[PDB]
């Protein structure tokens, strides 16, 4: 089909963003500064926020054959939209020590945005790589940003090739699957033959390398010890939400994730990112690496929720609260952790054991460390808990015994490391963005506060947006 | 048409065999150069005209230009040659040669399940791929010039030049 | 056949090692005549000037490293012999160290010396040994009756 | 055909190479700077978009000429913003 | 007269390669080239997947996979170029810090 | 004297046959072998594309523009080999700037011919000779004939003029370490190129086999003669242009002139 004016609509997330590329790019070789690129980063992206409203005001709708535009995509896309507000925030006041070129950062993290809101919209096969593609080159680039350290350039190096290398397992799963149906199209595929399910795990392949699953982890703590911590709240929180989004779809709508053969594997790979996660997460004294080894078990979570999709409706509801809860306590926790860096200072020296008093040095920023890493355990009162709990009722409404079993004894696992750290903020002590970045994380912990004891409202724009 | 197939696949079998078996690196330079001009032999056998000349000119005409001024400008024959053949011995290449075997076996087994329902060369002319290119795949087009700003942007960043 | 030879009367490239001096007349000769000539891919070099001991061994590397097919033409007095200079700091003659095939006696020679010895080189380029049991009619010989059986001259006080 | 002609040139280059036969480490600040060549590998990759668009533009009209016109400007921008930050400049 | 099996096995072949290259070998510049050498085999096995159902479905993401190749070994290479300017050691163990 | 041009290249050619053929100690020979062949075998099959007569045409293939597009971008494979092949750090930086300028120039003809494709809307060389029927595609793409031109030249054809020589210190020009007949092949090599971008050209911008009062294939004859003079005129004329003026009107000044070479085609074809 042509362009029509409901279709320009409906694109107009992917829009805003890629015109505030082109401004961006012509900002910089005007004039080079950093004050004039934040200030127009952070616009485009909050217009892309404001522009949410109009793609509201359309309805469900397809644009071209490669995406559908539906209103999950509505609320997949604003999750990726604050965590690209959230880590433009936390960069300033990291970069305003950084010797030279202070000005790419925000070109780069524009260029991820656009990646991010493409694997929203989804219902081609190739969109799906347009997107998975998109985010990668700047997160292929930004782990490498501040390449003078020692370990920034062995993190850039390691996902550089590591994310290449998945790209290619899914790129090749992507046509043998091709070879039976006679479209790419998520819908119709599957028009239980060995090649399709073999091609369909050769993207599982491709796929579970940034879901950070069982066998693929091995990047997950590297690159997060050695990225900028503003790179980090990017890396951990937008660039799995989008892709969770992309991978749920293409299970919702093929007809051969309906099969049990394909959903006997993604459970045994649930299970173990759950075991195999918040077992080795309880050794780590370093936060960067902690944090990475929590997001194998986040994300281990939701996978013990997209099992149980196609048995009860409640699933849709479940993914996308838990997404909702993840992104807000991570982007408290790693803006606390790059708040400690308000300088450049070289290598930040962030540690378990460097954290040791901390309330008596800064008791706010305590405060909000603490009430967000009490959020990832599963203590109530916390948007953690609801979304736990939701997955806890999806396990059980599909009798997976074993699934919800393991999310119970991982969270009796993995309650040990959350709460070390939650103690050792209080033992004894060994500019304007800042304060800017404070409130950031400041307001994350008022939201995570009141929508644990009162969940009511975020469910009700939750089911607004699910279809 | 299948004597031509044949041989060019094994053409592309021995280059790309040749080019995982040597130390110098110009020589597998070379090989893989064979190794795509067989590829794209391939291509124009069955019948993709615009794959067999647009793998060349870009693929095996700018990308492996960029791989050789790298190879050139390191200067890396004549230094480290001895100790890469040393630990490169044959019983380390059978360790992990027999766990990719695995996965050639198991897709082998996969693809032999299916019919054939052979396909005549069709030749695709341009005059289709100039329509589909611009039927619903002209974001595709958009978005992927936006992907190439940001190889460029990211290329030009972390390869930055000093005064050293 | 012998269209080899003839391939090689008919072209033939010229490596100019001129030197402080005496060069000044092989570029009046050069530029009527004919950025062509180029190190190891010429096969004629014209050695002119004071061969110095200093710099002898660059002339013994250029003469290495031209192909199996060497000509070399001497030009000039100081590169015949040593020349007028029979000091510590001049060899005493090109020929000592490589094998001369043509002599341009002068001080310097003039462009149209340079003229016949391209003529007398092509001319031996046509007689392939190398002497052929041709060389030996020189030119003291050849135009000698020409040269005896002039009687009168100009007088010097006329222009 | 081409395969006759092939095998001529393939047969002139045998004959030629034959008869010749039986005729008889640190550079430091050095070189460097290839990535003008690293631009023309991407940009090759994009004008290669230009090489698949020019066969069939008749049935394409106004909204193909929009986006080209969007394409080659997001080029244009992308190529001065390499001249004015100083990457496209004097190279070794 | 070929079917798809043929050629797909082919592409497998050279995937499985490209992957045992990635794996096997020490320096970087030989695991970015087996990476180029098993995006060529899926971008093999996804043209004759496009030619088997005698559509223009081969050469519409062949072109964007040989775009993301070229992207990738240009940032590759630019890496490379900058670690062997940081340290002269180009082997994997100079640069294999935060073990465990 | 001898009355014919050609002569002159004739005995050239006969020269550098029976020539001794010396090996190189402490370099590699597969290389120092196969760099010539790629500048020439280039040049030679890019001839495979003409439309010489519809009833002797060397090729009847469906596409003639991507092999020689594949040609162009292949030949820097030579200069690149020889650069390496030189084993010397000053001829080989020598061989790495030529062939930066060359992948630099080499951006241009592309671009520049894909306005005649676009126009012609054909691969088959076929299309294009018939298209060029009553109104030739010159009069409107001034700027990519042009382009064309300045690309076609700037592939090692000499106009550059760092081939054997090196404006910038520390480096030398790449033809000095091959002297036997592989510098004759060289030569012949950049003859076939001139003689096949100049043929290209006349067929791929002119009209080719029209025929007003006279047997066409002696009118592109001659047509082909006339801009061989004209190309010879302009590259006589043409000075030495020194690597940085060549840098500074590169990639600035015929990027944007080729693309609103594309749009004003474009807009005009419909
Ligand atoms: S021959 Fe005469 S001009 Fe030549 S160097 Fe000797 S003295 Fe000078």
């Amino acid at each position: 089909m042509t362009i029509t004016p409901q279709n320009l609509i409906a694109l107009l997330p992917l829009l805003i963003v890629g015109l505030t590329v082109v401004v961006v790019m012509l900002s910089i070789a005007w004039r080079r500064n950093h004050f004039l690129n934040a200030t127009l980063s952070v616009i485009g992206l909050n217009a892309a926020l404001v522009s949410l409203w109009f793609v509201g005001q359309a309805g469900a709708m397809d644009v071209t054959p490669l995406m559908r535009v539906d209103g999950f995509a509505m609320l997949y896309t604003g999750l990726v939209l604050l965590a690209s507000l959230a880590t433009c925030t936390f960069a300033y006041p990291w970069l305003e020590g950084y010797n030279d070129n202070k000005d790419e950062f925000y070109l780069l993290v524009l260029i991820a945005a656009l990646g991010g809101i493409l694997l929203a919209n989804a219902n081609h096969l190739a969109s799906l790589f347009l997107g998975i593609e998109l985010i990668s080159l700047p997160l292929f680039g930004l782990v490498g940003y501040a390449f003078r350290q020692k370990r920034s350039l062995e993190a850039s190096i390691k996902y550089t090739i590591l994310s290449a290398a998945a790209s290619s397992f899914l790129l090749f799963g992507m046509a043998l699957v091709y070879a039976q149906s006679g479209d790419l199209s998520f819908v119709a595929l599957g028009k239980n033959e060995p090649l399709l399910l073999a091609g369909f795990g050769l993207m599982i392949v491709g796929l579970g390398f940034k879901l950070s699953l069982v066998p693929f982890h091995l990047w997950t703590p590297d690159v997060y010890q050695g990225a900028p911590a503003p790179v980090s709240t990017f890396l951990a929180t937008a660039s799995k939400i989008a892709i969770f989004g992309v991978v749920m779809r293409l299970f919702l709508y093929a007809p051969v994730g309906d099969s049990e053969a394909i959903r006997v594997v993604l459970a045994i790979i649930a299970f173990a990112s759950i075991i195999f996660g918040n077992l080795m997460a309880l050794s780590q004294t370093n936060i960067k690496r902690l944090l990475g080894y929590s997001s194998i078990s986040h994300l281990g979570y939701l996978l013990v929720a997209l099992i149980a999709l196609q048995t009860g409706e409640m699933s849709m509801e479940a993914v996308g609260v838990y997404l909702a809860g993840y992104l807000f306590s991570s982007l408290g926790a790693f803006g606390v952790v790059s708040l400690m860096s308000s300088p450049y200072r070289g290598p930040d020296a962030d540690s378990l054991f460097s954290y040791r008093g901390l309330f008596w040095h800064r008791p706010i920023l305590a405060a909000v460390m603490t009430v967000m890493m009490l959020s990832l355990a599963g203590i109530p009162m916390t948007l953690g808990f609801i979304g736990k709990f939701y997955v806890l009722a999806v396990g059980v409404q599909a009798h997976l015994w074993w699934l919800v079993g393991a999310v119970v004894v991982g969270s009796a696992i993995g309650l040990y490391y959350y709460l070390r750290v939650a103690v050792s903020l209080y033992l004894h002590a060994p500019n304007w963005q800042y304060s800017a970045g404070g409130i950031v994380v400041l307001i994350s912990a008022l939201l995570v506060l009141v929508l644990g004891v009162w969940p009511q409202p975020l469910i009700s724009i939750v089911r607004l947006a699910m279809p | 048409m299948e004597f031509a197939f044949y041989i060019c696949g094994l053409i592309a079998i021995l280059a790309t065999l040749r080019v995982i078996t040597h130390t110098n690196p110009v020589h597998a330079l070379l090989y893989l150069i064979i190794s795509l001009l067989a590829i794209s032999g391939v291509f124009f056998s069955l019948g993709a005209y615009f794959a067999g000349a647009l793998e060349i000119i870009v693929y095996a005409g700018a990308i492996m230009v960029l791989f050789v001024f790298v190879v050139m400008m390191l200067n890396l024959g004549g230094s480290e040659i001895e100790q890469e053949r040393q630990w490169l011995k044959p019983q380390v290449w059978i360790g992990p040669a027999i766990l990719s075997a695995i996965m050639l076996v198991v897709i082998v087994y996969a693809i032999l399940g299916v019919n054939d329902q052979g396909i005549d060369g069709t030749p695709i002319s341009a005059k289709a791929v100039g329509i589909t290119l611009f039927g619903p795949y002209v974001l595709a087009v958009e978005l992927a010039s936006m992907l190439l700003l940001a190889g460029l942007v990211v290329a030009f960043h972390v390869g930055r030049e000093e005064r050293a | 056949n012998d269209m080899v030879n003839w391939g090689r009367k008919n072209s033939i490239w010229p490596y100019n090692f001129g030197l402080s001096c005496c060069y000044v007349e092989m570029v009046t000769s050069f530029t009527a005549v004919h950025l062509r000539a180029s190190p190891r891919q010429a096969d004629l070099m014209v050695v002119a000037g004071t061969c110095f001991t200093k710099m002898a061994p660059v002339i013994q590397r250029l003469y290495d490293q031209m192909l199996e097919p060497k000509w070399v033409i001497s030009m000039g007095a100081c590169a015949n012999s040593g020349g007028m200079y029979d000091i510590y700091s001049v060899v005493q003659g090109v020929d000592k160290f490589i094998p001369v095939d043509v002599y341009i006696p002068g001080c310097p020679p003039r462009p149209e010396a340079y003229m016949q010895a391209l003529m007398l080189l092509q001319e031996s380029i046509g007689k392939e040994q190398g002497v052929y049991r041709a060389n030996m009619q020189s030119e003291r010989e050849r135009k000698r009756g020409e040269r005896i059986a002039v009687t009168n001259l100009r007088t010097p006080d006329e222009i | 055909a081409f395969a006759i002609f092939l095998i001529v040139a393939i047969g002139l280059c045998c004959l030629m190479l034959v008869g010749g036969w039986f005729l008889g480490a640190r550079l430091r600040l050095s070189a460097k700077f290839y990535l003008v060549a690293m631009f023309f590998v991407i940009f090759d990759v994009e004008a290669l978009y230009l090489f698949a668009w020019s066969t069939s533009i008749r049935e394409s009209g106004w909204v193909g000429f929009v986006e080209a016109a969007i394409f080659i400007f997001v080029l244009l921008a992308g190529l001065v913003y390499l001249v004015r930050i100083g990457a496209l400049d004097w190279t070794p | 007269m070929i079917p798809l099996q043929h050629g797909l096995i082919l592409a497998a072949i050279l995937f499985v390669l490209g992957l045992t290259g990635l794996v096997i070998r020490r320096n970087l510049l030989f695991m970015l080239i087996g990476l180029e050498i098993m995006i060529n085999a899926s971008a093999l096995a996804f043209v004759v997947a496009g030619s088997y159902w005698g559509q223009t479905d081969g050469q519409v993401m062949y072109i964007l996979a040989i775009s993301l190749a070229a992207a990738e070994a240009s940032i590759g290479l630019a890496l490379l170029l900058q670690l062997h300017r940081r340290r002269q050691n180009l082997n994997i163990d100079s640069v294999s810090e935060m073990r465990g | 004297v001898g009355w014919g041009g050609s002569l002159q290249l004739v005995a050239d050619m006969i020269k550098m046959f029976f020539k001794e053929d010396w090996i190189p100690k402490f370099s590699d020979r597969v290389i120092f072998t196969l760099a010539p062949m790629i500048a020439f075998t280039s040049l030679l099959l890019a001839f495979a594309i003409v439309p010489v007569s519809p009833g002797w045409v060397v090729a009847d293939l469906n596409i003639g523009i991507l092999f020689f597009l594949m040609m162009a971008g292949l030949a820097v494979y030579a200069v690149l080999f020889a650069g390496w092949s030189s084993n010397n750090k000053y001829s080989l930086l020598g061989a790495m700037r030529a062939s930066a300028q060359t992948l630099s120039y080499e951006v241009f003809l592309g671009l520049s011919l894909m306005g005649v494709v676009a126009q012609a809307g054909s691969f088959n060389m076929t299309d294009i000779v018939n298209s060029q029927a009553h109104v030739w595609n010159v009069i409107p793409q001034f700027f990519g004939f042009i382009t064309f031109a300045i690309a076609g030249v700037a592939v090692c054809h000499r106009h550059p003029f760092d081939q054997p020589e090196a404006e910038q210190e520390l480096a030398d020009g790449y033809h000095i370490e091959y002297s036997g007949m592989k510098f004759g092949l060289f030569f012949v090599g950049e003859y076939i190129g001139i003689v096949t971008i100049s043929a290209l050209m006349v067929t791929l911008f002119f009209g080719g086999w029209q025929g007003p009062l006279l047997p066409p294939f002696i009118w592109f004859a001659l047509k082909t003669a006339f801009f061989m003079m004209m190309f010879i005129l302009i590259r006589a004329s043409l000075p030495r242009p020194r690597y940085d003026q060549v840098m500074s009107f590169g990639w600035k000044i015929c990027l944007p002139l080729t693309l609103i070479n594309l749009l004003v085609t474009a807009a005009v074809i419909l």
